[PDB]
């Protein structure tokens, strides 16, 4: 089974976090980073075989991501920190395997840091109620074209990583009840829920890629 | 009929990924909207995440480096559908090939050769052979071709070229008279492999030769 | 049928020549062997040497840079011959699109603008208008979209920020009261036109208003 | 009425830098690659260059003596020799590309050449100097340590004191003012040219000619008599 294992410091000093990864062989995948305060982010990503990146622009002076081949862990030293960069930071392996652009399905819990030119993606409403029954519908804008290929949910609950929801647009992820539904093209995307259930409580987050960097919507949270 | 052209990629790319390779296109498209896919290992099957393609655009991707000399080869299919599934093209056939880069060096089989001869030989006469390995591609290109020499021999009585190596067997063979057991007893040799026929990088190891009644 | 796609090369690129674009194929080479040649304007007619294919393996060349603002577009076509001269395929239809690159800066449509306006106006109220022109494109790209700014008012009399221009526009307009011709008869604005819409590179005019009574 | 004018000879000292010129004139100066070529006691690449740009290819082995520069303003191309040696007297012609029917170029307008006095595929020509009797046929042999396209593969005539003169293009094509006794033929790595009956007319050096990516090479040279 696919893993990622990862286990407080004052302002300025840095800080190397670590991802150790297991059930598959740890050269030959991308492996992702990602930050999250009270949305979410993407710092960037690194394939270990050959020590290559790519880095949002936005983290490219605080962010260094490294691997040691030997134990199969990936680091992120976080550099100078400050009150801002106080978050939750993810590791995330590719990807889904059907012949288009990988996405990144499996997560590492998350480690917590506490310190005493891209595609946006606008989402609404930001926060919402609903009963059960009731048909439940949210959407996500994006200030640029998106491929149906390369549009994708979360949900997350409160104390858990974010967890793959719906995946190009259209397809349920494996955990997923049939009475989601996404849609969507070009710029404007949907997620749809027939009828609401207690179950279906949480903040749903859009996300994009065409280019990098990878983004995400600020989020729906849904009560 | 007209087809893609196999894609050539060298092994160990920088990127950066994902790599454009090709566009496919179905002249279909001017009528109604076409949606492309691809098939194959490296696409959706192990290994995994290698390749995929821009389902409107048709453009072929590669998403990480590449290794000849664990997989040299990849057979993929393109596809072209309309909005509703339906197939509008027979499935392309994609070949990428991975060309060899000259990322192994050459290893002789061991760091000291040893052989023998009588005095009296002849020029042109055997003596000994060494050998040298290179695990990159010896037959489309040279990278795991070696090519062998002698740096130098000591020492070097009664002079210097009493032995000479043939640069593609390693069969290191006598071109002069006259050696003398109670002379000179041993020589050594520095012998040297060069992959690229010549062109590329060295190993050096030794071959003692004893002189014998 | 499954056709080459348009092939989308930058104007002004420095190569390597010749710049391999895209690799003809036709999969009746298995049995025999197959000739490629092309057509068109920039092959075998001018403009004189723009491209080529290889003969044998079919890769299309390009082998000079190209200019967007001379020629946007090229049709060619390929084709496939077997040694005694049949044709083996239909010709295949082979586009060249030229994008664009930011290689003009924007210019003024004259040296120096005048205008006037009466001391008594309100501010909103439109003075004159200045252009500036960007051989560029400015549909797919911001390379010929300007804007425009006031970089500096000479006098500072009453006050400096007395006019303001529209962006995109060029009209200039009163923002602020106060004129007076018996005062100060005349100002002198240097305006700037930017090109990526503000990103790019600057240009520089002046636009003197006169102040009547 | 595309034309290359050299000067013709010029005179100069060891260890310091000479700029020979090549003046354009019958075509428009800035849209045409310009190639030079080093001839001694045979023939070789220099590079080449496209005016309207600044962009060159350089042969590695001239890397070091050879930068090429272009006036547009008098369309004239510039070869500037750093750091002169007895090794660079030699002449050297510049030549304009090309030929148009949808293969690559070649270089069939040459100057007149100016004087100075202080990893490729190789190509073996066989034999070095020949002599033959009219009425006679006449072959000679060109081979290539690596493979050439047919479309790359070319002949020159050059007869001593004038500057080389497209002959056979594209293995068997007869360049303009070339008669039907020549006949070209090969194919990979092994061409050859062919006159039926010799004649008074064919007696000078050939050269044959290949590109396969760069650099172009030429061979050593056929004397015939
Ligand atoms: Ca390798
Ligand atoms: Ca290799
Ligand atoms: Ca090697
Ligand atoms: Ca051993
Ligand atoms: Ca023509
Ligand atoms: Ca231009
Ligand atoms: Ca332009
Ligand atoms: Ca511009």
């Amino acid at each position: 089974q696919v893993q990622l294992q990862q286990p407080l410091v004052k302002p300025g000093a840095s800080v190397k976090l670590s991802c150790k990864a297991s059930g598959y062989t740890f050269t030959r995948y991308w492996i992702n980073w990602v930050k999250q305060r009270p949305g979410l982010e993407w710092i960037g990503n690194i394939y270990p075989g050959s020590n290559i990146t790519n880095y949002n622009e936005k983290f490219k002076n605080k962010a260094t991501l490294t691997v040691d081949t030997s134990s199969n862990t990936a680091y992120m030293q976080l550099s100078s920190l400050t009150s801002d960069d106080s978050a939750v930071y993810y590791c995330a392996r590719e990807g889904i395997y059907d012949g288009y652009f990988p996405l990144f399905p499996y997560w590492g819990q998350g480690t917590l840091v506490t310190v005493s030119i891209e595609n946006v993606l606008t989402q609404s409403p930001a926060i919402m109620a609903a009963s059960p029954g009731e048909k439940v519908t949210m959407t996500c804008s994006a200030s640029s074209s998106v491929s149906s290929g390369n549009f994708h949910w979360y949900q997350q609950k409160p104390g858990t990583s974010p967890k793959l929801w719906i995946y190009r647009t259209s397809n349920l992820a494996s955990g997923v009840p049939a009475r989601f539904s996404g849609s969507g093209s070009g710029t404007s995307y949907s997620l749809t829920i027939s009828s609401m259930e207690a179950e279906d409580a949480a903040t749903y987050y859009c996300q994009q890629w065409s280019g990098y960097p990878w983004t995400f919507g600020g989020g729906t949270k849904l009560e | 009929d007209w087809v893609v052209a196999p894609i050539s990629v060298p092994e160990n790319g920088k990127g950066p990924f994902p790599q454009r390779l090709n566009q496919l296109k179905s002249n279909k498209d001017r009528d109604t909207k076409i949606f492309y896919s691809i098939t194959g290992p490296g696409a959706d099957s192990p290994p995994e995440g290698v390749f995929a393609v821009e389902k409107e655009t048709g453009w072929l991707l590669l998403n990480k480096p590449l290794d000849r000399e664990e997989i040299a080869k990849y057979e993929l299919f393109g596809h072209a559908v309309s909005e509703n599934g339906a197939s509008v093209e027979d499935p392309m056939n994609i070949s990428i090939i991975v060309t060899d880069q000259n990322d192994h060096k050459p290893k002789f089989t061991q760091d000291t050769f040893r052989g023998s001869v009588l005095e009296g030989v002849l020029p042109g006469t055997s003596v000994m052979q060494v050998t040298a390995t290179d695990e990159d591609d010896a037959i489309y290109t040279y990278n795991g071709v070696v090519a062998y020499s002698i740096h130098s021999q000591e020492p070097k009585d009664p002079h210097d070229l009493m032995f000479t190596i043939h640069r593609s067997t390693g069969t290191i063979s006598v071109i002069s008279s006259g050696l003398d057991r109670e002379k000179v007893p041993e020589y050594t040799l520095t012998i040297q492999a060069t992959d690229m026929d010549g062109d590329g990088s060295t190993t050096t190891a030794v071959a003692v030769v004893e002189i014998l009644d």
